[PDB]
RNA sequence: CAUGUGGUUUAAUUCGAAGCAACGCGAAGAACCUUACCAGGCCUUGACAUGCUAGGGAACCCGGGUGAAAGCCUGGGGUGCCC
RNA sequence: AACCCCCGCCGUUAGUUGCCAGCGGUUCGGCCGGGCACUCUAACGGGACUGCCCGCGAAAGCGGGAGGAAGGAGGGGACGACGUCUGGUCAGCAUGGCCCUUACGGCCUGGGCGACACACGUGCUACAAUGCCCACUACAAAGCGAUGCCACCCGGCAACGGGGAGCUAAUCGCAAAAAGGUGGGCCCAGUUCGGAUUGGGGUCUGCAACCCGACCCCAUGAAGCCGGAAUCGCUAGUAAUCGCGGAUCA
């Protein structure tokens, strides 16, 4: 239940509130930042790789 | 404390009065960084000094916080492997900082209901030399002569 | 008349497009409004830093949105098609009103 | 608390209106909770699942506001 | 007075005088006054019996209260306790009615702490 | 012809214009003891005038943002020290050290993450 | 105090406006 | 009173984290979804990738009965690209 | 350590932010004409180097004073060595091996993770006159927002609903900042303190609020009068205290 739980959520099919959001390539449930459907996880991982453009370490 | 020995907090005097003095005296008033209601309270006592007695608050308020000055207390010296509770001098720095604090924590242990009559009374009293906040002052120095014989150990 | 917007992540890059058009614009046309900077929008991402158990410590970076403004008067037919073809930005975002 | 109109299971109730009809029998296994009790229900005889087993719970005119999930505990220990 | 049976709000303020009876609070207190002419910062000691009968007649039979609300509110939870409802279930063992906690606190409705262990 | 300095302190900045004549003060409107009642720091802010040794010599309009009122008032005590220090550089060699000067570099802590207030750590507990 | 729910301190604590507080 | 944890209970009360350095911690959103648990119904070349063999049929689109839904039973229309 | 970001001070560049600062107009509102000095906005620089004076010293450097917005690391953040705990995570993901395979894989309905005779941790609201109630008026920052934030008008005490204007947002909205200031009530009471618990009614999201939501109003006003042994945070714009925002997300 990883897997199919994937194909779910890409679904989309019935009601409204049973969609959800799930990490664009790992794939987790929760921690779904929406503005890049990534997770917090990969979201940090890409950013320090640059690969995510504009972004960058903040410090104030 | 264990490098330097921290700089003695400088302080505005009065916007009043232009006391130091005062100004440290209203911040012991003071209740959660609400410095303003603290002044309120303080001077509305400050008047009702006068209201009670042909005097002016000034010399009260010196008057009382000098008889509240503790001459002498008791610090714990923990050596010899027991703590032996020495008496010695205040230092100038504490004799304020204590009889300030003594003076608000006895006027707020007086009964009555607005807190700047508290002020008023235990100021009064105290420069009179009579008040709750003397009292443990008078306190303080006993329980110092109570253990005069240890005093050889006064570091 | 000419009011454009300028608008781009990396700051150093509407510098570079803010003169293109300072250039092109006032040297060949009539009056035209300096740079404005626009206040710069901010969005903070607080990550937790591990994959597990382990609250605080996270890390957090931002991703300065910038903007930028200039405007001007006449639509000199020597700056309208000047800047067309010689206009190229990279990561700038350029929109320009009437 | 849901006014304009007040849920219950369209199939929950169809299958209650053909025994309005005739007066049938009470025999009926439901699975949905939520579904409020309607005034057509008295007399009648629901067996709800509760998460393990179908729960006979009879309905009285006295219990109607309330929802079948009301009468299917579903901690065992109630 | 004695008003609404033996109740007596007495020797305050009108206002929340009426407080102290079962059936009204801070809500029917600023009401029950703009409903007879009252003044809220009137003493309960001193007012006219013909400003007090008129209470007296009028919260009497505005609204029901007293015994009368304490027992119809009887009424309520045996009604959810001959039913059998998850809502009366509660009652019965006294636990919280609104499904909240049980592992922690709920002390509000078990008393006083058992401990044991 | 008139005197201007720019006060700051605390997300709170405050332009000052110390035009000559008899005393008027009075800043966003209002007025000065109207603005600022109840509050004990206003007389504070007003200072500096009366420390030049010249209170009745000067109307005062300013203009102040931002902050909350005590740190507007903060912000005053610069500009009317800068105002009049601005036009007469002889203040400034017994106003200086005098203290009226310094933005006050004092401002509010960045909270940290962990932390409740950039200081304030969460309770302790071995058990 | 901010467990008040019938009075003004109440509502703001609880970030909802509420009979008690202004509105249209 | 809130929440996390122990324990206990439970058909299940999913798993992890364990002095400091676990316990408002993975959860920055458990009513169905989330969900990894339990009961029941039910599917089982599978809801996901690739490849071969065989029979019918286009892609498509609509409905019917059965049922908690899943799923299962099943009618009609459609009559497309090249040799 | 230093090179980076934020905050401090000064300057250059820029004028749809701001400003009669200057005049005119004025339904006398920075609203229009108009102006960029200034607040602000956001890029680029200036600046602080024990550089100066006194004292000690072999040096490094130390103490004190001066001028300065800022002196010996100005304040804050970013940054956390070889290694240690065979620390945590194969349930983010990847990955050796083992194991399942009409089920250890799949879908759905409903239940559970929200049990409750207790124990602990982290917290919230309190026990009140430096207080609480109400009316009135005043000052932030940082952010977010087109099937989103709602100006405003009508209805309801209300949550909220109907109608409806502006905005891809320094141009419009979230918006009420609260503590404060002013005025009135309160009179030491388990109270006008304190809002737990429960009864009735009601609204919004969602197929669906019984289990298991939130919010609203009336009534119900629990324990609690400052907490045993024990124990935690903080050295300054800090602790204490007041409010606001966002991520998540119907
Ligand atoms: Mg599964
Ligand atoms: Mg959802
Ligand atoms: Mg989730
Ligand atoms: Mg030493
Ligand atoms: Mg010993
Ligand atoms: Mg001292
Ligand atoms: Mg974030
Ligand atoms: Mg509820
Ligand atoms: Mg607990
Ligand atoms: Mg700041
Ligand atoms: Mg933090
Ligand atoms: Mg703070
Ligand atoms: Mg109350
Ligand atoms: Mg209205
Ligand atoms: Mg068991
Ligand atoms: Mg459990
Ligand atoms: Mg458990
Ligand atoms: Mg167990
Ligand atoms: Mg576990
Ligand atoms: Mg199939
Ligand atoms: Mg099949
Ligand atoms: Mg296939
Ligand atoms: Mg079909
Ligand atoms: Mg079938
Ligand atoms: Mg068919
Ligand atoms: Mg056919
Ligand atoms: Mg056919
Ligand atoms: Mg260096
Ligand atoms: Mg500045
Ligand atoms: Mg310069
Ligand atoms: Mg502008
Ligand atoms: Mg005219
Ligand atoms: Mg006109
Ligand atoms: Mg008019
Ligand atoms: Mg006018
Ligand atoms: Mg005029
Ligand atoms: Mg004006
Ligand atoms: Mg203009
Ligand atoms: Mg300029
Ligand atoms: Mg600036
Ligand atoms: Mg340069
Ligand atoms: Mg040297
Ligand atoms: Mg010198
Ligand atoms: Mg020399
Ligand atoms: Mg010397
Ligand atoms: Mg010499
Ligand atoms: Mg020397
Ligand atoms: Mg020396
Ligand atoms: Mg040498
Ligand atoms: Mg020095
Ligand atoms: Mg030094
Ligand atoms: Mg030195
Ligand atoms: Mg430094
Ligand atoms: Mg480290
Ligand atoms: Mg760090
Ligand atoms: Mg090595
Ligand atoms: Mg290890
Ligand atoms: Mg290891
Ligand atoms: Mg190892
Ligand atoms: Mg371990
Ligand atoms: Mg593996
Ligand atoms: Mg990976
Ligand atoms: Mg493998
Ligand atoms: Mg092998
Ligand atoms: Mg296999
Ligand atoms: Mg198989
Ligand atoms: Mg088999
Ligand atoms: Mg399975
Ligand atoms: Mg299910
Ligand atoms: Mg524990
Ligand atoms: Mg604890
Ligand atoms: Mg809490
Ligand atoms: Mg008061
Ligand atoms: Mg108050
Ligand atoms: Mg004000
Ligand atoms: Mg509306
Ligand atoms: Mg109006
Ligand atoms: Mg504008
Ligand atoms: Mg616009
Ligand atoms: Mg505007
Ligand atoms: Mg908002
Ligand atoms: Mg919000
Ligand atoms: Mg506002
Ligand atoms: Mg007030
Ligand atoms: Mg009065
Ligand atoms: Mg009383
Ligand atoms: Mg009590
Ligand atoms: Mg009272
Ligand atoms: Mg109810
Ligand atoms: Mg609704
Ligand atoms: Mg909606
Ligand atoms: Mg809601
Ligand atoms: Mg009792
Ligand atoms: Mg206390
Ligand atoms: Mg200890
Ligand atoms: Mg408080
Ligand atoms: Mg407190
Ligand atoms: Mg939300
Ligand atoms: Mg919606
Ligand atoms: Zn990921």
């Amino acid at each position: 239940a990883r897997k199919a739980l994937i194909e779910k959520a890409k679904r989309t099919p019935k009601f409204k509130v049973r969609a959800y959001t799930r990490c664009v390539r790992c794939g987790r449930a929760r921690s779904v930042y929406r503005f890049f459907g990534l997770c917090r996880i990969c979201l940090r991982e890409l950013a320090h790789k640059g690969q995510l453009p504009g972004v960058r370490k903040a410090s104030w | 404390a264990r490098r330097r020995r921290a700089e003695v907090r400088q302080l505005q005097p009065d916007l009043v009065y232009g006391d130091v003095l005062v100004t440290a005296f209203i911040n012991k008033i003071m209740r959660d960084g609400k410095k303003n209601l603290a002044a309120r309270i303080f001077y509305d006592a400050c008047k009702i000094i006068q209201e009670k007695t042909g005097q002016e608050p000034l010399k009260v308020f010196k008057q009382a916080v000098e008889n509240v000055k503790p001459r002498m207390e008791v610090r714990s010296r923990r050596v010899g492997g027991a703590n032996y509770q020495v008496p010695m001098e205040v230092s100038p720095r504490r004799q304020q900082s204590l009889a300030l604090r003594w003076l608000v924590q006895a006027a707020n242990q007086r009964p009555e209901r607005r807190a700047a009559v508290r002020i008023a009374h235990e100021l009064m009293d105290a420069a009179e030399g009579k008040g709750g906040a003397v009292k443990k002052k008078e306190d303080v120095e006993r329980m110092a002569e109570a253990n005069r014989a240890y005093a050889h150990y006064r570091w | 008349k000419i009011r454009i917007k300028l608008r781009g992540f990396d700051h150093k890059t509407l510098d570079a497009s803010a003169q293109k058009i300072v250039e092109a614009a006032r040297r060949s046309g009539a009056q035209v409004s300096g740079p404005i900077p626009l206040p710069t929008r901010v969005r903070r991402f607080t990550v937790i830093r591990g994959p597990f158990k382990h609250k605080d410590s996270r890390e957090h970076f931002e991703l300065r949105t910038h903007n930028r403004l200039v405007d001007i008067i006449n639509p000199n037919r020597k700056t309208i098609e000047q800047l067309m073809t010689l206009d190229l930005p990279t990561g700038v975002e350029i929109e320009i009103k009437t | 608390s849901l006014k304009k109109g007040v849920f219950v299971d369209d199939h929950l109730l169809e299958k209650v209106l053909e025994l309005n009809a005739k007066g049938e029998k009470r025999l009926i296994k439901t699975w949905s909770r939520r579904s409020t009790i309607v005034p057509e229900m008295v007399g009648h005889t629901i067996a709800v699942y509760n998460g393990k087993q179908h729960v006979p719970v009879y309905i009285t005119e006295n219990m109607v506001g309330h929802k079948l999930g009301e009468f299917a505990p579903t901690r065992t220990y109630r | 007075a004695r008003i609404a049976g033996v109740e007596i709000p007495r020797n305050k303020r009108v206002d929340v005088a009426l407080t102290y009876i079962y059936g009204i609070g801070k809500a029917r207190a600023k009401e029950a006054l703009e409903k007879t002419g009252i003044n809220p910062a009137t003493r309960v000691k001193d007012l006219t019996e013909a400003e007090v009968v008129r209470l007296r007649e009028y919260v009497e039979n505005t609204w029901k209260l007293e015994g009368e609300l304490r027992a119809e509110v009887a009424a309520n939870i045996k009604r959810l306790m001959d039913i059998g409802c998850y809502r009366g279930l509660r009652h019965r063992r006294g636990l919280p009615v609104r499904g909240q906690r049980t592992r922690t606190n709920a002390r509000t409705r078990k008393g006083p702490r058992k401990t044991v262990a | 012809e008139q005197y201007y300095g720019t006060g700051r302190r605390k997300e709170a900045v405050a332009r000052v214009f110390l035009r000559p004549g008899n005393g008027k003060v009075t800043v966003n409107g209002q007025d000065f003891n109207e603005y600022f009642q109840g509050l004990v720091r206003a007389v504070a802010a007003l200072e500096p005038l009366r420390a030049v040794d010249a209170l009745g010599r000067f109307d005062a309009y300013i203009t102040v943002r931002g902050g909350g009122k005590s740190g507007q008032i903060d912000a005053i005590k610069l500009g009317i020290a800068r105002a009049l220090v601005q036009y007469n550089p002889d203040y400034r060699a017994k106003l200086k050290p005098l203290g009226f000067l310094t933005r006050d570099a004092r401002v509010v802590e960045r909270k940290k993450y962990g932390k409740h207030k950039a200081r304030r750590a969460p309770q302790y507990s071995k058990r | 105090g901010k467990g008040d729910r019938r009075t003004r301190r109440g509502k703001i604590w609880r970030g909802t406006y509420g009979k008690y507080r202004p509105r249209k």
